[PDB]
C-alpha cells in the first residue's frame, strides 16, 4: 500500500484514479456513445460552416451568446429575496464601509487630539 | 488496431494534397520583384555624428545655460590632505603631529 | 537553429536504422512496408517500445492515440513527415 | 469668450448648407480651427481669473476642460464617419447638429459666471446626449439606458435648483466672484446638512459615486462611439467641476459631511477595479475603469487640499483622453467583429500590429505609467490622502495593483494568443483609425512635458 | 491529434497508456542510460507476468492498483519534450502563424511581387470552389441519418473527388513559418 | 569646463540615438543590431572616462539641468546624481549589455523580429540608466516602472504562448505589490521632509522613523524577488535567453538592493528595519538555494542562484555594509551574466533543449563553453583571488564579525553550502557523464560573436574584482584580525559542499532505485509556495469579483434599491389611481367625502 492522494477544490481527482471509470456498464457505454455523437454532430456543423468558401464572416456561436446573456442580462429577473441573498448582500455591501469609517474616524480623532495637545512634531510639514 | 482502409485512403489523399500545397509555397528565382526608384571610414564618421556632435551640444548647453543658473551643478569640494597647497590662495596645510613610526 | 532540411530519405533511413538496432528483429527480414503485429511477430508492448525509440530519436513525442495505431515503418514515416512538413 | 462661441454657432448653418458629400470634411476642418482658437485661453494668470464679461469668465480649471471639449469634436466626427455611411444626408446632418449643440452647451457651461446659468447649461447638455443614445443606438436596451441616464441625473439635480434659489434668496447673489469673496461659515444644523446634501448630490451622481453608478455602464455600452467618447471624456468631468466650484460655500460643514462619500469612493474604486477583472465586455470594462478613476477624483475633491485639487484636475484630463482612446479602440474592433465581446476575436496583434501598438500605449496610459499625467494626478491625490490619513494608502495600493491587472488583462485577451480560426473579415486598419489613435495619444505625451498647464488654479 | 477520438478507452488501451507513462517517468527518474535500461527491462518483465490473465474482474484489479503506485512515484518534475504541451517551446511559434486568407487583403503593389505564387493561389481557389460544392453533396449522401455518430470523415470515392472538408487541413500555415 | 558632467551626460544621451533612428531606414535592414551594439560599446568606452576621473580624484557631482513643474515650496527638476554608485555601475552595465547584444546577434539569428528585440533591449538599458542616475524620487520611480514594463514586454516575447503571458502578468503583479511600498515611501517623504530630492531627505532625517524605511524595504523585496515575492523571478525564465541574461540576472533584479543602497544614511540610523532586511535576505537566500539544488532546468537553477545572490546582497545591507553590497552587485553582474551566456550556448547547441537530463558529455564535445562555465562556477563559489572572492569573502567575514542574528548567520552559511551544491550539480549533470542528447549531433561553437562575447566577460570575471578592489578608495573598517578557523569558514564550507554534493551525485550511477522522500518533494516543488499561493488567493479573489462585487451588489441589490423600488411603487400607484370604472356614483360619493372632510379640517 501507498499513502492516499486526497483531492480538494483547487487540486481535483486525477483522471486515472476515479473509482467511477472502472465501474463499466452498458448504460455507461451508451451514455458515452451519445455524448460523442452530440459532440460529433456539433463538430460536423461547425466544420460545414467553416470550410465553405462563400462564407466571409464570423461564425455565430449560440453557446457564447447564451453564456454572455446569462452572465449579464439574466441575473435580476431570476433574483429572489432570500435570507442567504439578504445577509450576504448586507454584509458585503455595508460591513466594509462601516469598518473603514471606524478605522479612519479613530485615526483622525487620534491625530486631532495629538495636534490639540501639540505633541505631534509637524516640523517641515508644509505641503498638504 | 491500426488504421482502417478508409482512414488509409483519406490520409493518402490529404497528404498528397498537403505536399502539393507545400511545393506550391516555394518561390521562383524572380519571385521578389523589387521596383527600383530613388530621388576605419565607417568608424570615422560614426565617432563624429554619434560621439563628437552629441558632446558638442551637451557641453555647450551645460557650460552656458545650466551653469548660468545657481546651484544647478554642484561639485564635491575635493579632499584636502596635510601638506597640500591650494592654487587660488597659495598657502600650505601644516603637517601632522609626527606620530611614533615603527612597523 | 542551423538545422539541415531533413527529407523523406533521411527520415526513412533513420527509421530503418533504429529498427535494425532493435535486436528483437533480424535486420535482413524487415522491410519498409513490413507489418509489426504479423510480419515480425512483435508484441504490442514491443510496438510501444518502438514508439519510445522513435520519440527519443526524432526529438518529439507522438500522441498516444496516433501512436497506438501505427503498425508499419512506412506509415510512421508518412506521419512524421506530415508532422514536420517535409517536401521531398 | 464669444470668439469661441460664435464659430461654434456658425458650425450649424455651415453643416446644414453643406454639399451632400462634403459635410465631414467641412466639419472636421472647422472644428480643428475652433480648437486652435480655444488654445488662447490656456495663458492664465496667478491672479483671480480671466473675467471676459459679466456672463463668462475663464480659469485655469476651466481652460483645460474647454480645450479638451473643443478638441474632442473632430475626433468624434472622425469616429462617427464610419458607421453612418449607409445613412441619409438629413440624418447625418442631424447627428452633426447634435454634436455641435453638445459642444456649445459644454463651452457655455464651463465659463458660466453665474450658478443658475451653469445649472441651466449643465442640464441642457442632457438632451443631445439622450437623443444620440436613444436614436443612433444599435441594441434594443438603448431606451432603458436613456431612461436611466435621464432620471438618475434629474433626481440628483432637482434638489440642486431649490438649493440654489434658496441660496440666492438668502445671500443675494449666485455669482461666483461674489460668492467667493463673501463666503461665510455654515453652522452645523439640520437645515444646513440638507442644503449641503442638495448642493453635493447632483454633482455626485454624474461622477458617478459608487452607490449611484448604475446608469453609466448602460449608457456607455448602448451609446454609439461618439456618445461613449463624449460621456467618458467630458460629461463625467462636469460633476467634478461643479463640486470644485460649489464646495467653497459648504465649509466648514464638509469635514463631518464628507465621511459617507469618502468611504463609499474608497471602497467603490476597489469594487469596480475588481469587477473589471471578471467582465465579458470591452465597453463595460472601460466604463468600470472610468468609474474607479472618477471615484478617486471624488476622494480628491472631498479631501479639499491644494494637492488634491491639482491631482483631480490632472486626473480628469488624463482620464478623459485615455477613456476616449480606449472606447475608440473597442469600436474599431467591434466594427469588424460585430460582437463586442473580448473572448471571441483573439490574437489581433498578429493581424494588426500597429493597432496592437496603439492598444499597448492606451493600456499603459490607463495603467498610470510615469511620467504620464495620469500618474501625476494619481500621485498627487495619493499624497494628499496620505496626509489626510496614513491608512488610506493601503486601499490606494490595492487600487493601483488591481488597475494594472485588468489593464494588461484587456491587453492580453484581445491582442495576444492565437487568432480565432473562423473570423476572416478582419481587414487592414484604415488610415482614419490610425489617425484617430494618434490624435488621441499625442496630446497626452505633449502635456506630460508641461504639467502645470493642467494643474488647475491652485498651482 | 490527427485521428478522431473513440467513445471510450479499452482495457488494453489503458494498460498501454499506463506502460507509456510509467516508462517515461522511469526514464525521467533514471538519468543515465544503463540504469534506465536495466530498470525498464525489470519493469517490462514485471508487467508481462499478468499478460495471460483472463479474469476481467482481476484485470480491473490489475493496472488501476498500479495506477495508484504510479501516482505515488510519478516524479513530480518529469522530462517533457520541448514542443510537447508541457515543454519549454510548446507554443513559441504560434505568433508567427498567419492565416492564408490574409493574402486576399494585400495591396496590389504588394501582389506585384510574387506573381507566380498568387497565380498558383488562384488555381487553388478555383479547385476549392469546385471541390467544396462536390463535397457538400458527397457528405450529405454518405452521412448516416440522424446525424454523425463519430467525428471521422470519409475519403473521396470518385475520380475527380477530393477529401471532404480538406481546405483547412491542407492549408495549415507551417510548423515553423519564420 | 570640468568634462565630468559633459561626459557623464553624453553617455546617456548617445545611448538614445538608435531609438531616434528606429523610424529611419536602417531599422528595416539587417544592420540594425550591429548599429545598436556599436552604440553600446562606444557608450561604455566613453563612460570609462568619468570612472577614471573618480578614481584619480574622487570627484562627485549633481547635475540639475532642466526645471520641471514647481508646486508651491517644492521644486521638481531633471536632476542626475553621478555619485560613486552611478559612475561605478554604468560602465559595468554597459559592458554586460555589449556582451549580451553580441551574444544575441547569434542567438536571435533566425528571429524575424530581431531589430525590435534589439530596440527592446536598448530601451531597457536606457530606463535602467535613468533609474541608476536618478537624484530625486520621481525620476527613480520613472526608471522603476520603465524597467518593469520592458521586462513585461520581453518576458512575453512569444505572445502566442500562454505561459509567457502568464509569467509577464506575474512579474507585473509582484512589481505592483512592491510599488505599493514605493508609493508609500514617496508620500511619507514628501509630507514630512517637504521634498523628493535626495539631498533634502538626508538633511532633514537624522533619525528616520519606521514607516518610510518599511516602504522602501517592501519595494526592494518586490523588485529583488525576496522570499515573500520570489516566484516571479524563476517564472521569468519563459523569455529568450538574452532577456534572462541581461534583465533578470545582473542588471534589473538588483534594483531593490540598489535602492536600499541609495538610502543608506537613513538605513544606518534605524535598528529594526536593518534586522528585517537581514532576516529577509537570509531566508530568501536559504529558500532559493534549497529550491535550486534540486531543479532539472538549467535556466531555473541559475535563476535561483541569482535570487540567492540577491538574498546575500540584502544580508550585506542589513549588517550596515552598503558599499560591499554594491561591490557584490558589480562582481555578480559579470560572472552570472557569463553563466547565462554558457547556458544559452548549451541550449542553442542542443536544439533548444533545457533539461539537464538530455545533456551528457560536453567537456570534450564543446570545450570553450566548458572552460567558461567552469570559471563562472568557480567565481560564483568564491575561489581565492577570483572575482567572487573579493566580494563574497568580505561578505562572510563581515557577517561573521558583526553583532547579528545567530539564525541569519547559520542560514547564510547553509546557503553557501547549497550554492556549492547546485554549482557542482550543474557541472556534473551537464559536463561529465555520457551523452544523452538525440543522435543527430548539431553541436557547434565556431562563431566569432559567441566566442568574443563570452571571452570578454571571462576576462572580466577573472580580473575585475582585483582591479576594482585595488582601485577604489577604502570605505569601511576592515576585519584585520580574525581567528584562523573563522577566517577559513567560507572556504571550508564551500569545499564541504563540493565534496558532499559530489558524493551524493556519484551514487546515481548505482543500479538501485528508491522512491523520493518528503524533503525532496518539498524542495522540488519550490516549497509548495507557487502552488498554493497561485491557486488559493486568486480564485478567492476572482470568484468574489464575480459573485459579490459584480452580481450580488451591482447587478441585484444596488439595482433593487433605487431604480426597481421606484418603478414598482410608481407602477402600483398608477394602477391604483387610474383604475376607475367610470361610475360617477363613486366619483360624487368621493366628492361628498372630501367636501365634508374639508369643512371639518381646514377651519
Ligand atoms: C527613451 C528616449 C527616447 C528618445 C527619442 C524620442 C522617442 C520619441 C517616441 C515618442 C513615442 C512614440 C509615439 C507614441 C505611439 C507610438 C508611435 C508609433 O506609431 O511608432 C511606430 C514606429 C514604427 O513602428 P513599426 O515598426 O512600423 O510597427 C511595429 C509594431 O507596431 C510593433 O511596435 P513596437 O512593439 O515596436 O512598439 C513601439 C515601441 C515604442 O512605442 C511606444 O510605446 C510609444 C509610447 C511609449 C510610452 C508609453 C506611455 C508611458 C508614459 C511615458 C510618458 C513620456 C512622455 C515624454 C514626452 C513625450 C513627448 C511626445 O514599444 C516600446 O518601446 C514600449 C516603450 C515603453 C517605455 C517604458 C518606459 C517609459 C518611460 C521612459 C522615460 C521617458 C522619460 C525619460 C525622462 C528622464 C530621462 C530623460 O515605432 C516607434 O516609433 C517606436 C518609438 C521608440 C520607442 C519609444 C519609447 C519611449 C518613448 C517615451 C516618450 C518620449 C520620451 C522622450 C524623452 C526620452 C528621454
Ligand atoms: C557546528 C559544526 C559544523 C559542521 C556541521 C556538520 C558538517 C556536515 C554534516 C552533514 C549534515 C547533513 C548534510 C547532508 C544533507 C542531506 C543530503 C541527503 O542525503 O539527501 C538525500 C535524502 C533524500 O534523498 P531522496 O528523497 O532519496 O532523493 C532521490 C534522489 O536523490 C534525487 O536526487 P537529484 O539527482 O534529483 O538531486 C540531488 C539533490 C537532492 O537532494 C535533496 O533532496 C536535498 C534535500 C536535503 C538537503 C538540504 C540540506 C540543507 C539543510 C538546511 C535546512 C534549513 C532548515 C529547514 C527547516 C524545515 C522545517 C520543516 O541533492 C543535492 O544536490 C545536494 C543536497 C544538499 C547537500 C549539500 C550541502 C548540505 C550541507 C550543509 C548543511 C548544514 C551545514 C552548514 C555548514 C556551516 C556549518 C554550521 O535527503 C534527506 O534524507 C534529508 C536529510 C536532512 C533534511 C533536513 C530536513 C528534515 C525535516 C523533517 C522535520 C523536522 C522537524 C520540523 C518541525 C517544524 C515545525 C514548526
Ligand atoms: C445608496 C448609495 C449611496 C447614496 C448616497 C449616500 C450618502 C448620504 C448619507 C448621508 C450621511 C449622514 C446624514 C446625516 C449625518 C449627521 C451626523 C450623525 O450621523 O451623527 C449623529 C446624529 O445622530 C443620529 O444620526 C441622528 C439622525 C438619525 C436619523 C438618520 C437615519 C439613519 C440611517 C438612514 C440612512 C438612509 C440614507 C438614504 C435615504 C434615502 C451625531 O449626533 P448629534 O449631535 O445629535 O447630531 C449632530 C448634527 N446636528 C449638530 C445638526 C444636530
Ligand atoms: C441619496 C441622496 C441623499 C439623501 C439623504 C436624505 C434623503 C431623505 C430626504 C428625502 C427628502 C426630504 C424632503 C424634506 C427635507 C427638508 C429639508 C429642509 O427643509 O431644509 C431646507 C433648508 C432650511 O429650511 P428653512 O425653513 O428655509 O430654514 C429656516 C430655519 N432654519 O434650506 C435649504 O437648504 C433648501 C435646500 C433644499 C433641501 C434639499 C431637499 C432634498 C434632499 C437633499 C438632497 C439629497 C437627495 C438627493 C437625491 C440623490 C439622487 C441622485
Ligand atoms: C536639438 C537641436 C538643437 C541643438 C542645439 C541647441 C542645444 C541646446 C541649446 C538650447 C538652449 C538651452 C535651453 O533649451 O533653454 C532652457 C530649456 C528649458 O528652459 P528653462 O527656462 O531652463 O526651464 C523651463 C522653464 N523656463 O532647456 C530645455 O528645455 C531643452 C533641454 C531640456 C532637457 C531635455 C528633455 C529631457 C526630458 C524630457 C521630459 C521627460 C519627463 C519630465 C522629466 C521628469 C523629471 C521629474
Ligand atoms: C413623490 C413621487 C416621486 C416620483 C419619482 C419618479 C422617478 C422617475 C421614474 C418613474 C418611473 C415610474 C414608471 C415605471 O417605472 O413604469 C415601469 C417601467 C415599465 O416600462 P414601460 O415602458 O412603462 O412598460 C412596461 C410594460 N410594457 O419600468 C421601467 O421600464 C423603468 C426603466 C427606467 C428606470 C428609471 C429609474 C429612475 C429612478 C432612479 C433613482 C431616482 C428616482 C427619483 C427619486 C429618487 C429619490 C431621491
Ligand atoms: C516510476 C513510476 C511508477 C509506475 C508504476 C506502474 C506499475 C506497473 C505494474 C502493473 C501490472 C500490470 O501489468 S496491469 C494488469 C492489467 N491486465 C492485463 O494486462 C490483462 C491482459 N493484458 C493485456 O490485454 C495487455 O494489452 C497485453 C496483453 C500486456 C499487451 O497487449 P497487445 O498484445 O495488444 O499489445
Amino acid at each position: 500500500s501507498f499513502p492516499k492522494y486526497k483531492p480538494s477544490r483547487l487540486a481535483t481527482l486525477p483522471a486515472t484514479l476515479d473509482p467511477a471509470e472502472y465501474d463499466i456498464s452498458p448504460e455507461t457505454r451508451k451514455a458515452q456513445a451519445e455524448r460523442l455523437a452530440i459532440r460529433s454532430r456539433l463538430k460536423r456543423e461547425y466544420l460545414l460552416q467553416y470550410n465553405d468558401p462563400n462564407r466571409l464572416g464570423v461564425i455565430e456561436d449560440p453557446a457564447l451568446i447564451r453564456w454572455t446573456y446569462a452572465r449579464s442580462a439574466n441575473i435580476y429577473p431570476n433574483f429572489r429575496p432570500t435570507p442567504k441573498t439578504s445577509l450576504l448582500g448586507a454584509l458585503f455591501g455595508i460591513g466594509p464601509l462601516f469598518f473603514w469609517y471606524y478605522v479612519f474616524k479613530t485615526d483622525r480623532d487620534k491625530k486631532e487630539k495629538l495636534i490639540q495637545e501639540g505633541k505631534l512634531d509637524q516640523t517641515f510639514n508644509i505641503s498638504y | 488496431s491500426g488504421y482502417t482502409p478508409d482512414e488509409k485512403l483519406r490520409l493518402q489523399q490529404l497528404r498528397e494534397l498537403r505536399r502539393r500545397w507545400l511545393k506550391d509555397q516555394e518561390l521562383s528565382p524572380r519571385e521578389p520583384v523589387l521596383p527600383p526608384r530613388r530621388v576605419t571610414y565607417r568608424h570615422s564618421i560614426f565617432a563624429v555624428t554619434h560621439v563628437l556632435i552629441p558632446v558638442w551640444i551637451i557641453h555647450y548647453y551645460l557650460k552656458y545655460h545650466v551653469t548660468a543658473k545657481p546651484y544647478t551643478v554642484v561639485e564635491r569640494k575635493p579632499r584636502i590632505f596635510p601638506g597640500d597647497t591650494i592654487l587660488e590662495t597659495g598657502e600650505v596645510i601644516p603637517l601632522m603631529k609626527e606620530f611614533p613610526d615603527q612597523h | 537553429s542551423d538545422a539541415p532540411p531533413l527529407t523523406l530519405e533521411a527520415i526513412k533511413d533513420r527509421v530503418l536504422y533504429v529498427l535494425k538496432l532493435y535486436d528483437k528483429i533480424d535486420p535482413e527480414k524487415l522491410s519498409v512496408n513490413s507489418h509489426f503485429m504479423k510480419d515480425l511477430g512483435l508484441d504490442s508492448l514491443d510496438q510501444v517500445e518502438i514508439i519510445m525509440a522513435m520519440e527519443d530519436e526524432f526529438g518529439f513525442e507522438i500522441p498516444d492515440i496516433d501512436a497506438e495505431k501505427l503498425m508499419c515503418p512506412q506509415e510512421i514515416v508518412d506521419y512524421i513527415a506530415d508532422k514536420k512538413d517535409v517536401y521531398e | 469668450m464669444l470668439k469661441i462661441i460664435i464659430p461654434t454657432t456658425m458650425l450649424l448653418p455651415m453643416t446644414w448648407m453643406s454639399k451632400h458629400n462634403m459635410i465631414w470634411i467641412n466639419a472636421t476642418v472647422h472644428s480643428l480651427l475652433i480648437s486652435l482658437i480655444s488654445l488662447s485661453l490656456l495663458n492664465q494668470l496667478g491672479e483671480n481669473s480671466l473675467n471676459f464679461s459679466l456672463t463668462f469668465f475663464s480659469d485655469s480649471l476651466s481652460a483645460p476642460l474647454l480645450v479638451l471639449t473643443t478638441w474632442l469634436l473632430p475626433l468624434m466626427l472622425m469616429a462617427s464617419q464610419s458607421h453612418l455611411s449607409k445613412e441619409t444626408t438629413t440624418r447625418k446632418k442631424l447627428y452633426i447638429t447634435m454634436l455641435i449643440l453638445l459642444q456649445l452647451f459644454l463651452i457655455m457651461t464651463f465659463t458660466a459666471t453665474e450658478l443658475i446659468l451653469f445649472y441651466i447649461l449643465f442640464e441642457a447638455t442632457l438632451v443631445p446626449t439622450l437623443i444620440i443614445i436613444t436614436r443612433w443606438g444599435n441594441q434594443t436596451e438603448r431606451l432603458n439606458a436613456g431612461l436611466y441616464f435621464l432620471f438618475y441625473t434629474l433626481a440628483g439635480s432637482l434638489p440642486l435648483l431649490v438649493a440654489l434659489v434658496y441660496i440666492q434668496n438668502t445671500t443675494g447673489s449666485l455669482n461666483f466672484l461674489i460668492i467667493h469673496y463673501w463666503s461665510h461659515p455654515l453652522s452645523n444644523s439640520w437645515s444646513n446638512i440638507f442644503m449641503w446634501l442638495a448642493c453635493i448630490m447632483a454633482f455626485m451622481v454624474k461622477m458617478p459615486l459608487y452607490g449611484l453608478h448604475l446608469w453609466l455602464p448602460k449608457a456607455h455600452v448602448e451609446a454609439p462611439i461618439a456618445g461613449s467618447m463624449v460621456l467618458a471624456a467630458v460629461l463625467l468631468k462636469l460633476g467634478g467641476y461643479g463640486m470644485m466650484r460649489i464646495t467653497t460655500i459648504l465649509n466648514p460643514l464638509t469635514n463631518y459631511m464628507a465621511y459617507p462619500f469618502l468611504m463609499l469612493s474608497m471602497w467603490g474604486m476597489i469594487m469596480t477595479s475588481s469587477i473589471c477583472l471578471r467582465q465579458t465586455d470591452l465597453k463595460s470594462l472601460i466604463a468600470y475603469s472610468s468609474v474607479s478613476h472618477m471615484a478617486l477624483v471624488i476622494v480628491a475633491i472631498m479631501i479639499q487640499t491644494p494637492w488634491s485639487f491639482m491631482g483631480a484636475t490632472a486626473l480628469m484630463i488624463a482620464h478623459g483622453l485615455t477613456s476616449s482612446m480606449l472606447f475608440c479602440l473597442a469600436n474599431t474592433n467591434y466594427e469588424r467583429v460585430h460582437s463586442r465581446t473580448m473572448i471571441l476575436a483573439r490574437g489581433l496583434q498578429t493581424l494588426l500590429p500597429l493597432m496592437a501598438t496603439w492598444w499597448l500605449v492606451a493600456s499603459l496610459t490607463n495603467l498610470a505609467l510615469p511620467p504620464s499625467i495620469n500618474l501625476i494626478g494619481e500621485l498627487f491625490i495619493i499624497t494628499a490622502s496620505f496626509s489626510w490619513s496614513n491608512i488610506t494608502i493601503i486601499l490606494m495600493g490595492m487600487n493601483m495593483m488591481i488597475t494594472a491587472l485588468y489593464s494588461l488583462y484587456m491587453l492580453i485577451t484581445t491582442q495576444r494568443g492565437k487568432y480565432t480560426h473562423h473570423i476572416n473579415n478582419i481587414k487592414p486598419s484604415f488610415t482614419r483609425e490610425n489617425a484617430l489613435m494618434a490624435l488621441h495619444i499625442l496630446p497626452l505625451l505633449l502635456l506630460t512635458l508641461n504639467p502645470k498647464m493642467i494643474l488647475g488654479p491652485l498651482y | 491529434a490527427f485521428s478522431a477520438p473513440a467513445a471510450y478507452l479499452t482495457h488494453q488501451q489503458k494498460v498501454l497508456r499506463l506502460y507509456k507513462r510509467a516508462l517515461r517517468h522511469l526514464e525521467s527518474w533514471c538519468v543515465h542510460r544503463d540504469k534506465y535500461r536495466y530498470f525498464a527491462c525489470l519493469m517490462r518483465a514485471r508487467f508481462d507476468e499478468h499478460k495471460n490473465e483472463k479474469d476481467m474482474v482481476k484485470a480491473t484489479q490489475l493496472l488501476r492498483q498500479a495506477e495508484e503506485e504510479f501516482w505515488y512515484g510519478q516524479h513530480p518534475q518529469p522530462y517533457i519534450f520541448p514542443e510537447s504541451p508541457g515543454g519549454t517551446s510548446y507554443e513559441r511559434y504560434e505568433c508567427y502563424k498567419v492565416p492564408e486568407w490574409c493574402l486576399d487583403d494585400w495591396h496590389p503593389s504588394e501582389k506585384a511581387m510574387y506573381p507566380d505564387y498568387f497565380a498558383k493561389r488562384e488555381q487553388w481557389k478555383r479547385l476549392r470552389r469546385e471541390s467544396w460544392e462536390r463535397e457538400v453533396k458527397q457528405l450529405q449522401e454518405e452521412t448516416p441519418p440522424g446525424g454523425p455518430r463519430t467525428e471521422a470523415l470519409p475519403p473521396a470515392r470518385k475520380e475527380g473527388d477530393l477529401p471532404p472538408l480538406w481546405w483547412h487541413i491542407v492549408t495549415r500555415p507551417r510548423e515553423r513559418p519564420m | 569646463m570640468n568634462p565630468f558632467a559633459s561626459l557623464t551626460l553624453t553617455t546617456l544621451t548617445i545611448l538614445t540615438i538608435p531609438i531616434m533612428m528606429s523610424n529611419s531606414n536602417i531599422y528595416k535592414t539587417n544592420l540594425y543590431p550591429n548599429y545598436v551594439k556599436t552604440t553600446v560599446s562606444y557608450a561604455f568606452t566613453l563612460s570609462l572616462v568619468p570612472l577614471l576621473m573618480f578614481m584619480h580624484t574622487g570627484q562627485e557631482m549633481i547635475i540639475s539641468n532642466w526645471h520641471w513643474m514647481t508646486l508651491q515650496t517644492v521644486e521638481l527638476s531633471l536632476s542626475f546624481k553621478m555619485d560613486y554608485f552611478s559612475v561605478m555601475f554604468i560602465p559595468v552595465a554597459l559592458f554586460v549589455t555589449w556582451s549580451i547584444m553580441e551574444f544575441s546577434m547569434w542567438y536571435m539569428h533566425s528571429d524575424p523580429f530581431i531589430n525590435r528585440f534589439f530596440k527592446y533591449l536598448l530601451l531597457f538599458l536606457i530606463t535602467m540608466m535613468i533609474l541608476v542616475t536618478a537624484n530625486n524620487l520621481f525620476q527613480l520611480f520613472i526608471g522603476w516602472e520603465g524597467v518593469g514594463i520592458m521586462s513585461f514586454l520581453l518576458i512575453g516575447w512569444w505572445h502566442g504562448r500562454t505561459d509567457a503571458n502568464t509569467a509577464a502578468l506575474q512579474a507585473i503583479l509582484y512589481n505592483r505589490i512592491g510599488d505599493i511600498g514605493f508609493v508609500l515611501s514617496m508620500a511619507w517623504f514628501l509630507t514630512h521632509s517637504n521634498a523628493w530630492d535626495l539631498q533634502q531627505i538626508f538633511m532633514l532625517n537624522n533619525e528616520c522613523p519606521n514607516m518610510p524605511l518599511i516602504g522602501l524595504l517592501l519595494a526592494a523585496a518586490g523588485k529583488s524577488a525576496q522570499f515573500g515575492l520570489h516566484p516571479w523571478l524563476p517564472s521569468a525564465m519563459e523569455g529568450p535567453t538574452p532577456v534572462s541574461a541581461l534583465l533578470h540576472s545582473s542588471t534589473m533584479v538588483v534594483a531593490g538592493v540598489f535602492l536600499l543602497i541609495r538610502f543608506y544614511p537613513l538605513m544606518e540610523t534605524n535598528k529594526l528595519v536593518q534586522t528585517m532586511t537581514l532576516c529577509l535576505g537570509a531566508i530568501t537566500t536559504l529558500f532559493t538555494a534549497l529550491c535550486a539544488i534540486t531543479q532539472n532546468d538549467i535556466k531555473k537553477i541559475v535563476a535561483f542562484s541569482t535570487s540567492s545572490q540577491l538574498g546575500l546582497m540584502m544580508v550585506t545591507i542589513g549588517i550596515n555594509q552598503p558599499h560591499l553590497a554594491f561591490l557584490h552587485i558589480c562582481m555578480h553582474a559579470f560572472f552570472k551574466a557569463m553563466l547565462f551566456m554558457c547556458s544559452g550556448s548549451i541550449i542553442h547547441s542542443l536544439n533548444d533543449e533545457q533539461d539537464i537530463r538530455k545533456m551528457g558529455g560536453l567537456y570534450k564535445a564543446m570545450p570553450f563553453t566548458t572552460t567558461a562555465l567552469i570559471i563562472g562556477s568557480l567565481a560564483l563559489t568564491g575561489m581565492p583571488y577570483l572575482t567572487g572572492f573579493y566580494s563574497k569573502d568580505l561578505i562572510i567575514e563581515a557577517v561573521n564579525m558583526s553583532y547579528t542574528n545567530a539564525w541569519a548567520l547559520l542560514m547564510t552559511l547553509i546557503a553557501t553550502s547549497l550554492t556549492a551544491a547546485y554549482s557542482t550539480r550543474i557541472i556534473f549533470f551537464a559536463f561529465l557523464g555520457k551523452p544523452r542528447f538525440p543522435p543527430l549531433v548539431l553541436i557547434n561553437e565556431n562563431n566569432p560573436l559567441l566566442i568574443n562575447s563570452i571571452k570578454r566577460l571571462l576576462i572580466g570575471s577573472i580580473f575585475a574584482g582585483f582591479i576594482i578592489s585595488n582601485n577604489i578608495p577604502p570605505m569601511t573598517v576592515p576585519n584585520t584580525t580574525m581567528p584562523l578557523y573563522m577566517k577559513m569558514t567560507a572556504l571550508i564550507v564551500t569545499i564541504m559542499g563540493f565534496m558532499l554534493a559530489l558524493e551524493l551525485n556519484n551514487t546515481t550511477y548505482y543500479l538501485k532505485f528508491k522512491y523520493p522522500s518528503q524533503t525532496y518533494k518539498f524542495s522540488n516543488m519550490l516549497g509548495y509556495y507557487p502552488s498554493i499561493m497561485h491557486r488559493l488567493p486568486t480564485y478567492h479573489n476572482l470568484s468574489m469579483s464575480q459573485k459579490s462585487a459584480s452580481s450580488l451588489l451591482d447587478l441585484i441589490w444596488l439595482e433593487t434599491i433605487l431604480p426597481k423600488t421606484t418603478s414598482f411603487i410608481q407602477m402600483k400607484m398608477s394602477i391604483m389611481v387610474s383604475n376607475q370604472k367610470g361610475l360617477i356614483k363613486l366619483y360624487f360619493l368621493s366628492f361628498l367625502i372630501t367636501i365634508m372632510i374639508s369643512m371639518t379640517l381646514f377651519n
